[PDB]
RNA sequence: UUAGGCGGCCACAGCGGUGGGGUUGCCUCCCGUACCCAUCCCGAACACGGAAGAUAAGCCCACCAGCGUUCCGGGGAGUACUGGAGUGCGCGAGCCUCUGGGAAACCCGGUUCGCCGCCACC
RNA sequence: AGUGCAAGAGCAAAAGAUAGCUUGACAGUGUUCUUCCCAACGAGGAACGCUGACGCGAAAGCGUGGUCUAGCGAACCAAUU
RNA sequence: CCUGUCAAACUCCAAACUUACAGACGCCGUUUGACGCGGGGAUUCCGGUGCGCGGGGUA
């Protein structure tokens, strides 16, 4: 990469197709979610917040208690463990 | 419409009924949603709750049931409104519900608009809603004394037919009173 | 069908694009209500740099308050036809503009599930002829 | 039911292709295995079949081999109809291969070793660079050409 | 140059003119000859297709191109006929004309990618295939080796 | 749902167009400014009060495919491209066979002029 | 279109425009991601909380500076609270 | 209207394929203790080639 910033490489991932421009439906933003419940992550290019940092979209981590608002969702980087804080509004249930 | 890049509003908007940066600030309290809504001739009352396929009532009320317990007087008016939402709001207390955050839609959060109206009914029904008192109507306007002092530069009947001439805020209280012990559907 | 078809008058503004006021007095006298001021947008040559600022000034008139005026400014326009709206509406003049249309127009301009007016329901130059021509006048 | 031989080695088979032969049991040039017809079992096969050559054998073919090729979960002990009556369900090498045929069983399930250590061909294979269809000897092998290797490997 | 440096389509597509600049003029004098105010109209239809992909610069376009119009005057100068190149030098190429350092090549010229079997001319004529010579001639230009296909014509 | 309110999905719902519908459950346009409230100027809007009139707008109902969209059939196409294998071919660029996947444009013919949830309601 | 500035991205009853008001560009302390994929490493950065105090709003709520990714600096020493 | 062509820094489309998680089979582990945790000791941080895909370069 020419700069390491967190959006570099990221025009295609975080980019609406143009018919899904546009302020996102409010429902997804409210879902709630329990502990223990699987999520895929996936940010919501029209929702500027809680997002993560766009390595980990398509990962599919277990929701463990929530912070503020927002939830805190385990998953595996690689070999590696962590724990992430991201909202409603950028991610679905599983199944 | 134009082509395959083109972007239609979500239908709600299209419509002009909903607006959805507002819907989602109401729906983060968690709290249900005290829906109030009005006609040129009516005022509706809902309690609404967020559910998997749409929205969910779990109690409502319409100015036009409300003769239904000895309303004898127009339907589109403040004293009208209260009443609706106290009539609402007892039903909602009923339905196991105790609090809720005024949604007041596409209205404007005029002082002493019947919405807020709607609102003081609500509350003084039993149902906790976070709201700010002097910007509800003084009670008497509530009762419907702006109108009963309208009637009073009669010279002709402020109500064509109707019930009385010069109106009664009366009939209000009549109407509270009744509200507030016993009754079928509360 | 009729009587909620047939025209009548919506607002009519009477501007002073002036360049730069003590015009007002005479918008006021000249309708009966005050007037608005007119700022302007965008930087210009003929030393209208300034974004913000009076210009001009403007009084929209509905009602009797547009009648009682039309019925002097009318009379003192001759014109008609080719200087007519797509849309039944025309300026003469100071400019005296008359927005004309159809008894459902609020529906286009409340708040609440407001809505644009069909083309049907829409009032067309002749029909606005007819209307205005039908009041103390002649067209062309 | 498919018979699956490795007819091609080890040195320089990609290792995820390598690692699936050993999950079917093989780890030697030469080895052969009885693979079900599944969705999951054809999709291992099918990533394998460059280096092996497989195919459904007739019940006769499965009975030499087995009878000439079978072995215990452990030791020398031969497999033939004794062996097969006094330690398996069925009643001879016959009641066994169709039930293997039948897929209603398996080597392990009947304690016998996964895997039918084949001798090299006799007269020799058609080549292990072109498939079948190609004069070759790899891929997916006819009831009547999967026999002829395999009766040539007993 | 030769050929040889830039026949091959090896190198990715270089085309984005936002990006790069001083890109040479193209030689290629006209695209349409003959009688371009007809259109195809014409019983016979000839091609000259093309069998490698590769990248013609705009030389040989030019030289392929005059060479077989240019020939077409067995015909006459305003003779009854169309003929149209259909591809443009649109590949940008370079020349790293330091040793290997900053290597990056500045733009020398343009080609045109044609890919095997693509028909690079197309001429319209009445059966009178002199047009036929005229691409004996212009393949003569080109770098790949090429196919001669005659198209409506059953007129042998 | 003989016209309502809040929504979910967010064009299969858009754009354009035709026909039908109201002493009332109704929704509207509509009528009107003493009040609550309101226009940097206008009761236009917003807000409030109300029924003399209307179904012409809107809206609800039934329908049209010309455009935009969704999905499907047949053709394009098992073509383009491609994961695995080859002492197959080719000076080479590159191609071919075997195996496992498999498109886009476009054309023709269907589909689509929203579906679903909660509440209220001759 | 506009949104201070590269580029790419976000945004329409707004994230833009206008008006008005306000100083959350607040103090304290954390969780987490990033810096450094995987996989150890500081400063810096960000997301998301809590405690306290406030602004605006009818209210839900929004404000941990500017819609997002650049705009940065150890120990020792000095000045300052 | 018709007609002739393109894109590493275009996209109304769009694979093969790679990839998160889960189930199933396979394989492996429960005296051969897997997965994982903690600690001791390194070596190593000139690499090269084939093939696929590459970017630069006439090569
Ligand atoms: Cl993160
Ligand atoms: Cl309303
Ligand atoms: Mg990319
Ligand atoms: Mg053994
Ligand atoms: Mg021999
Ligand atoms: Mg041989
Ligand atoms: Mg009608
Ligand atoms: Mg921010
Ligand atoms: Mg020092
Ligand atoms: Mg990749
Ligand atoms: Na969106
Ligand atoms: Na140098
Ligand atoms: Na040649
Ligand atoms: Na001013
Ligand atoms: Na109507
Ligand atoms: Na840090």
């Amino acid at each position: 990469p020419s700069s390491n910033g967190p959006l570099e490489g990221t025009r295609g991932k975080l980019k609406n197709k143009p018919r899904d421009r546009g302020t996102s439906p409010p429902q997804r933003a409210v879902e709630e979610f329990d502990d223990g419940e699987k999520v895929h992550l996936k940010i919501d290019p029209s929702v500027p917040n809680g997002r993560f940092h766009p390595r980990f979209d398509g990962q599919t981590g277990t929701v463990e208690g929530k912070q503020g608002d927002a939830y805190k969702v385990d998953i595996v980087d690689g070999g590696k463990e962590k724990t992430i804080i991201v909202t409603a509004a950028h991610l679905r249930r599983q199944e | 419409a134009t082509g395959p890049r083109y972007k239609v509003p979500m239908r709600r908007r299209r419509e002009a009924r909903t607006d959805y940066h507002q819907r989602l600030r109401l729906l983060k309290s968690g709290k249900p949603r005290l829906v109030a809504r009005k006609s040129n001739k009516h005022v509706r009352a809902q309690l609404v709750t967020l559910g998997p396929n749409g929205d969910d009532t779990l109690a409502s009320a319409h100015s036009s049931d409300l003769a239904e317990y000895g309303w004898e007087a127009p339907t589109g008016n403040m004293p009208s409104a209260y009443l609706t939402g106290l009539l609402a709001g007892l039903r909602a207390q009923e339905a196991g519900v105790e609090e809720a955050v005024l949604d007041i839609g596409l209205n404007s959060p005029t002082p002493g608009s019947k919405v807020f109206a709607i609102q003081e009914g609500a509350i003084d029904a039993g149902l906790d809603i976070p709201h700010n008192d002097d910007v509800l109507a003084d009670w008497q306007r509530t009762r419907g004394a702006h109108i009963a002092e309208y009637d009073e530069q009669l010279e002709e009947p402020l109500y064509s037919g109707d019930f009385d001439a010069a109106d009664l805020p009366e009939h209000f209280d009549e109407l509270r009173e009744t509200l507030l012990d016993g009754d079928i559907e509360l | 069908f009729h009587e909620m078809r047939e025209p009548r008058i919506e607002k009519v503004v009477v501007h002073m694009g002036i360049g730069h006021a003590n015009a007002e007095d005479i918008l006021g006298e000249i309708t009966g209500q005050m007037p608005v001021r007119t700022k302007a947008k965008r930087t210009v040559g003929e030393f209208d740099i300034r974004e913000g600022d009076p210009i001009g000034a403007k009084v929209t008139l509905r009602d009797e308050m547009a009648e009682e005026f039309l019925q002097t400014a009318l009379p003192l326009a001759e014109l008609a036809t080719s200087q007519f709206d797509d849309t039944g509406n025309f300026s003469f003049g100071l400019d005296v503009t008359v927005n004309l249309v159809r008894p459902g127009y609020r529906v286009a301009k409340r708040d609440k599930a407001s809505r644009s007016i069909p083309t049907k329901h829409r009032l067309n130059p002749a029909d606005a002829v007819a209307f205005i021509e039908s009041t103390y006048d002649v067209e062309v | 039911m498919h018979a699956l031989v490795q007819l091609r080695g080890e040195v320089n088979m990609h290792t995820d292709i390598q690692d699936t032969l050993e999950m079917l049991n093989i780890h030697h040039v030469n080895h052969c295995t009885l693979v079900p017809e599944t969705d999951a079992y054809r999709g291992m096969v099918a990533k394998v079949n460059d280096f092996v050559a497989f195919g459904e054998p007739s019940q006769e073919t499965l009975e030499t081999v087995l009878a000439t090729r079978a072995e215990p979960l452990e030791g020398d002990a031969d497999v033939d109809d004794e062996w097969v009556a006094e330690h398996t369900d069925y009643d001879d090498i016959s009641g066994l291969a169709f039930a293997l045929l039948s897929e209603e069983t398996t080597l392990r399930e009947q304690g016998l070793s996964p895997t039918l250590r084949l001798h090299p061909p006799r007269g020799g294979h058609d080549g292990v660079k072109h498939p079948v269809k190609e004069g070759g000897q790899l891929g997916k092998h006819d009831t009547e050409g999967i026999d002829d290797l395999l009766e040539a490997m007993r | 140059k030769p050929g040889a440096m830039y026949r091959n389509s090896s190198k990715p597509a270089y085309t984005r003119r936002e990006y790069i600049s001083g890109i040479p003029g193209k030689k290629i004098a006209q695209f349409d000859m003959g009688n371009n105010g007809a259109g195809p109209t014409y019983p016979a239809q000839v091609e000259l297709v093309v069998e490698k992909p590769v990248q013609i610069r705009h030389n040989a376009l030019e030289a392929a191109r005059v060479a077989a119009n240019r020939y077409v005057q067995n015909s006459g100068a305003a003779a009854n006929y169309k003929f149209r190149i259909r591809k443009f030098p649109f590949h940008v190429i370079r020349e790293n004309k330091d040793g290997m350092r900053a290597p990056f090549g500045k733009p020398v010229g343009t080609a045109a990618r044609v890919h095997g079997a693509n028909h690079i001319f197309i001429a319209w004529v009445n059966p009178d295939p002199n047009v036929e010579e005229a691409w004996r001639r212009a393949k003569m230009k080109v770098t790949p080796t090429i196919n001669i296909d005659s198209s409506p014509a059953g007129n042998a």
